[PDB]
């Protein structure tokens, strides 16, 4: 034990001798490789996503470069981790959806779509034949009795609704900085939500952003409908962020 | 090493030695010889002897009235795929009355032979083919690979010691377009004489000729048939 | 009619601590009888017994099936089934069959094997269940044994009134069917005992 | 451990190569195509006086027209040999002929590279057959000798041996043979050269001779003919 | 994928089969099990492993199943894949029964299980099931019977045997005491009660340690009975008072 | 479901699975078969005596059919699995027939079987060779040999198992026309050839015949140990 | 050794076998991609490995749809295998939904067939890397990029191969958005003759064809004529 | 088949 | 396809070594406890919740089963949440055939036979999960234990997880037959105190309770009124 390793327990997912799965602890490192971090946050009114948009290249039509993507018309993600990896995670979870709204005759709850998307990684982690998924799924939207949810998975198949959380290179610098603030907010809860994630998101990466830099998508008690923010739209966010 | 057992193990320099190990099978099967004109298709074939007493390997196979083929590699892996385009030969006729066009055959062929390339347990075809065909865009050399990777040749040849009959190829090419059957027949003789050692000659023994063109339908000479192609090597 | 091909009649009947079932013991083919003893009321426990009329080679079959996964049950659980849960397994049994069933319609008779409760129940051919508190009838003299149901079955009656009466029932029920009867057998099932009697009876 | 579809370096079946080398393990065998006819001749191979010599069986009949001699792992064969009837006899019901040696030679070796472990039915074959083959026999192109080996390779041969000693009666076979030569001379050609190449002293209960000739059908000989021709030899 | 197979269904270069004999040696780690067949019935004692104090005592027995009216068996081993294999007896004499209408003979029934563990060996590239059995009881073929079966596929007919920790030592016991056609369910009792006494060496004997369940034969019906604490108290009692005579 | 190739070529072309399911019936007990004039007979070792045994059912002698049965040596697991296939097949002969199998019929199913357990994925080979006897319906006795790899023979007599190499050893220079002349001298043949190599004869030594017609007799204990003493007491002189 | 199967994370979150699949392409010569104001354009520089074969041979610019080209990088027969899987996606489209397939949905649903095959130990990675370009009135000129690993992104520029880099610079040159496709060709060509190595491997076929306002929507080899064109300003540019 |  | 030979095996010393690894799993898991009271049974867990983050009600390791049984687990989560669905499943299925709630024992029995599936079946590892699984039927409680095996234990007090030997020692001496449900909930949180680290809130331990009204979640504020005394 402390880093024992017998057989194969390195290659496929079998337990090691102190009862872990390297090929899981893996998949993990593998979502830091695209280099990218994410923050989601919650309030009373609203649920955000913000991440970073790294266009390298000056080829690249920036419109089609996003990690930002609609489920259901009501149902957010931001990805986080390999990007066809990612994809196929975020096409498997239309369907989920879909198929639920056709078999039950209502939206999938966010927390249940989290939960199969969850439930599927799982399998990953039990089969020998294939890999996990190198990629990370935070869920945004609006349920009618509880209010905005945000949801993460990963690729262990562990899953929890949060207040605020994060994903890739800075997660735990961004946990440490949230954490922190929702301790002085009364009732633990936070009201500014869009100015959170990206205040988070700038101080953990020592950035301080361009419009065009990062990606912001909500869900709000009133327009439950998952938004995409223009460029525009970000751009009055930074700029009433910069005047105090 | 590591490498090198698995056709869906890809080595760090991008290669796959499997395939690779299979294209040597083609390399160590006798050599052929295929060329065309404006009118006809000619395959020419040495035929490997075991012993003295042997008859001598078949190296051209019938494919359709309008198609015949030269093999090189397993001869197992030839027949396998030979009855495969014998049957999407007849699956043409059957369903439109007409010769499947040959360049169509071809692209059957390459989609068929990559499927085992990607597949665990599986393996390439160990055979390459050279492919005489005439249909409504005139005569055509084709050639088939391991590698599921085909050609469209003004002439080839595969097998052993083929780089010389490769070189005689290119050497006299400009004059093909232009030649009479009888000429381009005596072209890919030629060539292939190339492949053998100094001592040896081309014999009706050895020989085997594949002609397929605008009047002629795919038709195999052997034995007695080819020496009035030998005669006349002048 | 398939039903009417063998023949037959069955009936169970409760009383104050202890049930009754009853079936006539004719194995005929259509108009030819064959045999006069054929069993159409088989145990399945100590104080419960099935009695199934309709086709005889389904009367078999579903008895002995149903033993099978009678006893697979016990063994695997801790217990005796109690009567509730043998409806629902054969009710189960029979509907698995629902676009091609079983010819027959069961009643089950017996006592909880704990309380000692009395419990009777019938089922149609595809598992449909039905619980009563007084009496149930099955085959294919069904008018004749509610008639005299009907006007016989009277609450509380101790074992030797509800022996009368269910053989009552049979007996004059049976004797105005055609291919129903040859014999009477009746099964009184107590707390303490199991009494079978065959009863005196027309042999046309 | 690899995997029984790898090819070696060389270009080759490692499995096909080591299937070829398990047929050097076999009794030596020996046919030879006369005009009038073509014979098929095997050692035995006799490991104890207790065996009975006439249940070993390494010359069959195919069909009344062609037999076949074999070498190598012989509970390998009978598959390939019920294969061969069956196709004759299928042969025969659709068409009301002979099928040529030729293409009974053909129908079998396409079950050769039919092996591997992850294509096919729930347990196909596992490896290649261990065996090699000589198809004599008769058809309208005359009298007919093939040989046909694990890798699913057949050709026509005027004289060929198989088998432990085969280099050594394959030399004997190329000095003897001619194209003229009569049936019954290559009857005692092969039966001297057998008699070279056996461990043990040859006679009638340790080898098996068969004929198939244009007149008349696959015939194995009996013991008193066996006798008749072992005089001069 | 061949790197990942452990290939547990083929020959090693001595002709033996690896996962069978490392079975065979989890079982040898089992609880004790021993089977002793007599004029007037059969018997099986066994090691409970079961032992801790705050365990609930819900099941008539830990070791001992009853798999149809005539038969019961015990394990050593694997307890899940004895569950597997237990389950499956039931479904096999059940078949029998709803098939003939009438009880699957003994031999029948170890026979038909044991097909079942030899193909765990020899295709499906499964481990084997890490169980071996004690089978008893009656049929109007051979009356009373004991068999044996172990994760190779094979089993006997014994009039005496174990399985378990310490099964040679136990083997040696019964080989000594035990009477050809003279015993009785009394007599073959205290014999059990000798034989774990000895064998469970680590170590004092206790009735909260051991089951037994006799096989006996009343009005042609076989009853079958697990032994109440207060009986088996009694039993080890009669033993050590036993002892007392050894001497003088 | 499991596809692995387990039995494969090794270089020069070896089968090892083959050769190592051969290792299998070696370390088995020994059985031996005589084809007598009007009589076949199989004995067979131990295995392991054991007085708390049921003799019964342990047996290595099996009837296959009326007229046909067989012994073994090896996997005795892997044997009972071939004795049920070869049983179900001995009627399915009588089925589309409407005789008995002959012997060479049921070996070369046997045979054939075996050759298939070697070429299969997702199998090992029987660790097993049979010695099958039996009667054809003209009356000529018969005894036939396979082997795990599916090879098989007939034999006059022959043995397999442990010390299978020394009894066939003396079986060459003991079966004559005379040791076989009669029933006795037939079954005290085999006898001579087990008593060789079992350890503490015998005791041990399991023994069964088949005469033309009349089914398989088992010998018990009692009449056995008439059949030892009858040759012990020859063997001093 | 972490580097056998697509199924097998190495220590660090690498799959080693798509990044091997990736290399195959980067050992390929180099194919360039350009969308311009009114469609788009494809060039590939084609080593001539013998010159015994014809002029059109190994094609690696392919139809897969009437409205849509495909540019391939990489191992040959992985490409056309991927080309067919695309033809095949295209005609599902029309048959289920009754009109031409969007490029954008295209790209996404071949991208995830490809994707499918860097999961398993049962499959290896594709070795080929393609461009896919169309162009209608509704939607514009549109160029995507797939790769081994199945990520799909929208270019105004891209190449594939050897050259990869030494193409790019090249093209961020190009005020592309505002030029059409009748003067690109030339630029790719140019391209495609900066980038190519005339040393290390000697003769090469150049490859074009293009889809836009000028093809109406349907993609087309570029003809002959404009081919050698384009081929002559490029070979005199080089000067 | 009883109905309701 | 999917591999088809089992990737537990048997070493040479007679270990299913995969198996024992997966049971480390477990004791590297969050504490869990069961306590079957005379009159009912309380299962009661550590949530291993760091940040004040986390949504604490969004997802439960307490979870119900039927109207009458109930779970908790240690060691993987989303292993355990597998087995959560086939229980359910499985109690249904035997719902809809006898029409009586299933057994506790019935259910743990076929629970436990998934889990040995697991230990043979081809291409899969096992659960590194053990679940507690209390119920009432027959007028009477019943706690029971399933491990990675599918080996099964009935117990009237047990521990799993991290510090799991300590956590039945102090149950040893301090469990009676005679005890009362609200005072084995009491002894329940005070058996998690003992292996804990970072105070308890409602927020961070979860526990059920099963009597003959059924099983289900203590709320938050329940769980603040018994931690009130602790
Ligand atoms: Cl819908
Ligand atoms: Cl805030
Ligand atoms: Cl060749
Ligand atoms: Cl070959
Ligand atoms: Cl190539
Ligand atoms: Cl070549
Ligand atoms: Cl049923
Ligand atoms: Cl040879
Ligand atoms: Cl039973
Ligand atoms: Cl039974
Ligand atoms: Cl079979
Ligand atoms: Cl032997
Ligand atoms: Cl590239
Ligand atoms: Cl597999
Ligand atoms: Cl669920
Ligand atoms: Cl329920
Ligand atoms: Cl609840
Ligand atoms: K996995
Ligand atoms: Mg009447
Ligand atoms: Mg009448």
């Amino acid at each position: 034990s402390r880093g024992s390793s017998a057989g194969f327990d390195r290659h496929i997912t079998i337990f090691s001798p102190e009862g872990r799965l390297y090929q899981v602890e893996y998949a993990f490192k593998a979502i830091n490789q695209g280099g990218l971090t994410s923050v989601a946050v919650r309030g009373k009114d609203c649920a955000v996503i913000v991440t970073q948009k790294k266009v390298p290249d000056k080829l690249l039509d920036s419109s089609t470069v996003t990690h930002l993507f609609k489920i259901t018309e009501n149902i957010g993600c931001v990805m986080t981790g390999m990007t066809a990896d990612s994809r196929s995670q975020v096409q498997r979870a239309r369907y989920e959806a879909a198929n639920w709204k056709y078999k039950y005759g209502y939206e999938i709850p966010v927390d249940m779509l989290c939960k199969r998307i969850a439930d599927i990684s799982q399998v990953y982690t039990q089969n020998a034949e294939m890999r996990p998924l190198g990629c990370c799924m935070i869920l945004i939207g609006i349920d009618e009795e509880q209010g905005p949810q945000v949801y993460k998975c990963d690729p262990a198949g562990y899953y929890c609704g949060f207040k605020a959380t994060a994903a890739g290179v800075k997660q735990t610098e961004s946990t440490s900085f949230l954490e922190k603030k929702v301790k002085k907010k009364f009732d633990w809860t936070f009201e500014q939500t869009v100015e959170t994630a990206i205040t988070c998101l700038s101080t953990v990466l020592s950035i301080d952003f361009k419009p065009s830099e990062i990606e912001v998508g909500v869900v709000t008690v009133e327009n439950p409908k998952f938004r995409i923010l223009t460029e525009a739209e970000i751009d009055a966010h930074l700029v009433a962020l910069a005047e105090r | 090493n590591q490498y090198d057992n698995d056709v869906t193990v890809w080595s760090p320099q991008g290669r796959i030695h499997q395939i690779e190990y299979a294209m040597e099978a083609v390399k160590q099967g006798s050599a052929t010889v295929g060329l065309k004109s404006k009118t006809h298709a000619v395959l020419v074939a040495l035929k490997r002897a075991q012993s003295e007493l042997a008859a001598h390997q078949k190296k051209i196979l019938h494919v359709d009235n309008h198609i015949g083929i030269s093999i090189a590699g397993l001869t197992a892996d030839a027949r396998l795929l030979c009855n495969f385009m014998r049957q999407e030969c007849l699956d043409s006729r059957f369903v439109f009355d007409r010769p499947l066009p040959v360049s169509r055959l071809v692209s059957l062929i390459g989609s068929k032979t990559q499927i085992p390339t990607q597949r665990y347990g599986r393996r390439p075809y160990g055979v390459g083919l050279l492919i005489a065909g005439y249909d409504d865009m005139g005569p055509h050399i084709f050639q088939t690979c391991p590698s599921a990777n085909y050609f469209d040749c003004r002439a080839m040849s595969i097998g052993a010691r083929s780089q010389s009959a490769r070189t005689y190829l290119e050497r006299h090419m400009s004059e093909f377009m232009e030649c009479n059957l009888n000429e381009l027949v005596k072209h890919g003789l030629r060539a292939l004489r190339e492949t053998l050692p100094a001592e040896q000659d081309l014999t009706t023994k050895n020989v085997s000729i594949g002609i397929v063109g605008k009047d002629l339908e795919f038709t195999i000479y052997d034995d007695d048939d080819v020496s009035p192609f030998l005669e006349g090597l002048e | 009619s398939i039903m009417s091909y063998n023949g037959g009649a069955v009936m169970a009947m409760k009383g104050k601590n202890c049930v009754a079932i009853a079936a006539d013991r004719r194995f005929g083919i259509q108009a030819q009888m064959v045999t006069t003893d054929f069993q159409k009321i088989f145990p399945m426990g100590d104080r419960l017994y099935i009695g199934l009329a309709g086709l005889a080679t389904d009367v078999q079959t579903v008895a002995q099936r149903l033993k099978f996964r009678l006893n697979l049950y016990e063994l695997k659980e801790g217990r005796q089934i109690k009567p509730y849960t043998l409806m629902s397994m054969v009710a189960n049994l029979l509907y698995e069959k629902r676009f091609g069933p079983y010819y027959t319609e069961p009643v089950i008779a017996g006592l909880d094997p704990k309380t000692f409760k009395p419990f009777i129940c019938s089922l149609d051919l595809i598992g449909c269940p039905m619980v009563t508190d007084d009496f149930v009838v099955s085959g294919t003299c069904a008018e004749q044994m509610y008639g005299m149901c009907e006007s016989l079955w009277e609450p509380n009656m101790d074992p030797d009134h509800l022996f009368e009466t269910i053989s009552q029932a049979m007996l004059n029920a049976v004797d105005r069917d055609a291919v129903s009867g040859m014999g009477v057998i009746v099964h009184i099932i107590e707390k303490d005992k199991i009494t079978t009697r065959t009863l005196k009876a027309r042999m046309d | 451990d690899r995997g029984v579809n790898t090819f070696s370096p060389e270009g080759r079946l490692f499995q096909v190569e080591y299937a070829i080398e398990a047929i050097k393990l076999g009794s030596t065998a020996i046919g030879i195509q006369t005009s009038e006819g073509v014979c098929l001749a095997v050692e035995k191979r006799i490991t104890s006086p207790l065996m009975e010599p006439s249940s070993i069986e390494k010359i069959v009949e195919i069909d009344a027209h062609i037999g076949c001699a074999m070498s190598g792992l012989i509970a390998d064969a009978k598959t390939l040999i019920d294969k061969a009837r069956v196709e004759t006899q299928n042969h025969w019901f659709t068409y009301n002929e002979t099928m040529t040696v030729e293409s009974v030679t053909q129908a079998v070796s396409n079950l050769a590279l039919q092996f591997g472990e992850e294509d096919a039915d729930p347990g196909a074959m596992s490896r290649p057959f261990g065996v090699a083959l000589l198809f004599g026999g008769v058809d309208e192109k005359g009298p007919q000798l093939f040989h046909m080996d694990p890798s699913g390779t057949f050709v026509q041969c005027d004289a060929r041996a198989i088998g432990s000693a085969s280099e050594g009666a394959q030399s004997s076979l190329q000095e003897v043979y001619h194209k003229s030569m009569t049936l019954k001379e290559a009857i005692k050609s092969s039966l001297i050269i057998l008699k070279q190449v056996m461990e043990e002293k040859l006679n009638a209960t340790n080898i098996e001779l068969a004929t198939v000739q244009p007149g008349q059908n696959f015939h194995m000989f009996t013991k008193e003919e066996l006798e008749e021709v072992i005089k001069d030899i | 994928s061949r790197r990942y197979d452990s290939r547990t269904t083929i020959f090693s270069p001595e002709g033996r089969l690896y996962q069978v004999e490392y079975a065979m040696e989890a079982i040898g780690h089992a609880g004790t099990c021993l089977g002793i067949l007599a004029n007037d019935g059969v018997l099986l004692a066994a090691e409970r492993r079961n032992i801790h104090k705050l365990l609930d005592e819900v099941f008539f027995s830990e070791k001992i199943y009853k798999l149809n009216e005539d038969m019961a068996c015990s394990v050593a081993g694997i307890t899940s894949d004895a569950n597997v294999l237990t389950n499956e007896l039931r479904l096999i004499a059940q078949r029998y029964l709803l098939q003939y209408q009438e009880p699957i003979p003994c031999e029948q029934l170890v026979t038909a299980l044991c097909d079942i563990k030899q193909a765990y060996t020899q295709f499906g590239g499964k481990r084997p099931f890490g169980v071996s059995l004690l089978y008893i009881g009656w049929d109007k073929h051979y009356g009373f019977q004991l068999y044996q079966s172990d994760p190779s596929g094979n089993y006997g007919g014994w009039k005496a045997t174990c399985i378990g920790n310490n099964s040679a030592a136990a083997v040696s016991m019964l080989k000594q005491d035990y009477k050809e056609g003279e015993m009785t369910l009394k007599s073959a009792l205290a014999l059990a009660i000798k034989v774990l006494n000895k064998t469970m060496d680590v170590s004092k004997l206790s009735a909260e340690k051991v089951e037994i369940a006799t096989l006996t034969r009343e009005n042609g019906k076989t009853v079958i009975r697990v032994l109440k604490q207060k009986e088996v108290e009694q039993l080890i009692k009669k033993h050590e008072e036993e002892e007392a005579k050894a001497e003088r | 479901s499991y596809d692995r190739a387990i039995t494969v070529f090794s270089p020069d072309g070896h089968l090892f699975q083959v050769e190592y399911a051969q290792e299998a019936v070696k370390k088995g007990s020994t059985a031996v078969g005589v084809r007598g004039r009007d009589i076949v007979v199989l004995g067979v070792e131990k295995k392991s005596v054991a007085k708390l045994q049921d003799e019964r059912t342990v047996r290595k002698i099996c009837a296959l059919d009326d007229n046909v049965c067989m012994a073994f040596a090896g996997l005795t697991a892997d044997a009972r699995i071939v004795i049920n296939r070869a049983r179900v097949e001995c009627q399915s002969h009588r089925l589309t027939v409407e005789d008995p199998v002959t012997v060479e019929y049921i070996t070369r199913y046997i045979a054939s079987l075996k050759q298939r357990y070697t070429q299969s994925n997702g199998r090992r080979p029987f660790g097993i060779s049979a010695l099958i006897v039996g009667f054809d319906f003209d009356g000529t006795p018969r005894l036939y040999q396979t082997d795990p790899s599916g090879t098989y023979h007939a034999w006059k007599a022959n043995a397999i198992g442990r010390g299978a190499k020394s009894v066939r050893e003396f079986l060459e220079k003991n079966y004559t026309d005379e040791a076989i002349e009669t029933d006795d001298l037939t079954i005290k043949l085999v006898i001579k050839a087990l008593l060789e190599v079992v350890q503490s004869g015998g005791k041990n030594i399991e023994l069964a015949v088949m005469r033309r017609d009349q089914s398989l007799k088992i010998l018990n204990p009692e009449e056995i140990e008439k059949y030892v003493a009858e040759i012990e007491k020859e063997k001093e002189e | 050794g972490y580097d056998l199967s697509a199924s097998t994370f190495s220590p660090d979150g690498r799959v080693f076998q798509v990044e091997y699949a990736m290399k195959a392409v980067e050992n390929s010569s180099t194919a360039i991609g350009i969308r311009c104001k009114d469609g788009v354009v494809f060039g590939v520089e084609k080593l001539v490995l013998s010159k015994l074969y014809e002029e059109g041979s190994n094609k690696r610019l392919f139809n897969v749809d009437r409205h849509v080209g495909m540019a391939v990088a990489g191992l040959l027969a992985d490409a056309r295998s991927l080309a067919d899987i695309a033809r095949e996606e295209a005609s599902n489209f029309r048959s289920n939904f009754g009109y031409n397939i969007p490029l954008k949905h295209l790209a996404d649903r071949v991208a995830m067939y490809v994707h499918a095959y860097t999961l398993y130990s049962a499959v290896r990675p594709f070795g080929c890397s393609f461009m896919l370009g169309s162009y209608s009135v509704n939607d514009g000129a549109q160029l995507y990029m797939i790769d081994p690993s199945g990520v799909s992104y929208g270019y105004w520029g891209c190449a594939i191969g050897k050259a990869r880099q030494a193409a790019k610079t090249e093209i961020e040159k190009l005020q592309m958005k505002e030029m059409t496709c009748r003067d690109i060709v030339k630029e790719v060509a140019k391209i495609i003759y900066i980038v190519h190595d005339e040393v290390k491997d000697k003769a090469f076929e150049l490859e074009l064809s293009w889809v836009g306002e000028l093809t109406n929507g349907r993609h087309e080899i570029v003809p002959k004529d404009i081919r050698e064109e384009a081929e002559k300003y490029a070979k005199e540019s080089l000067k | 088949i009883i109905t309701x | 396809r999917g591999y088809s030979f089992s990737l537990t095996t048997f070493s040479p010393s007679g270990k299913l070594v995969q198996i024992e690894y997966a049971l480390a799993a477990v004791a590297g898991g969050a504490p869990s406890v069961g306590i079957k009271a005379a009159n009912g049974v309380v299962l009661a867990t550590e949530k291993k919740q760091k940040s004040i983050l986390y949504d604490e009600r969004s997802v439960h390791k307490v979870e119900p089963i039927t109207k009458h049984i109930g779970l908790v687990y240690s060691g993987m989560g989303p292993d355990y949440r597998v087995l959560v669905h086939r229980a359910r499943k499985l109690a249904q299925q035997y719902y809809l055939v006898y029409q009586e709630p299933i057994p506790t024992a019935q259910l743990v029995q076929r629970v436990a036979s998934v889990m040995q599936e697991y230990t043979q079946s081809g291409g899969v590892r096992p659960f590194g999960v053990s679940l507690l699984i209390c119920g009432w039927n027959e007028g009477r409680p019943y706690l029971f234990q399933s491990d990675p095996s599918g080996a099964y234990f009935a117990w009237k007090a047990t521990a799993m997880g991290k510090n799991y030997v300590n956590g039945k020692t102090f149950l040893e001496k301090r469990y009676n037959e005679d005890l009362e449900l609200e005072d084995a909930i009491h002894t329940a949180i005070l058996t998690l105190k003992e292996s804990f680290e970072g105070q308890m809130t409602e927020d961070n331990i979860e526990v059920g309770i099963c009597n003959e009204a059924g099983f289900r979640r203590l709320t938050p504020t329940e769980v603040k009124d018994y931690l009130a005394a602790i």
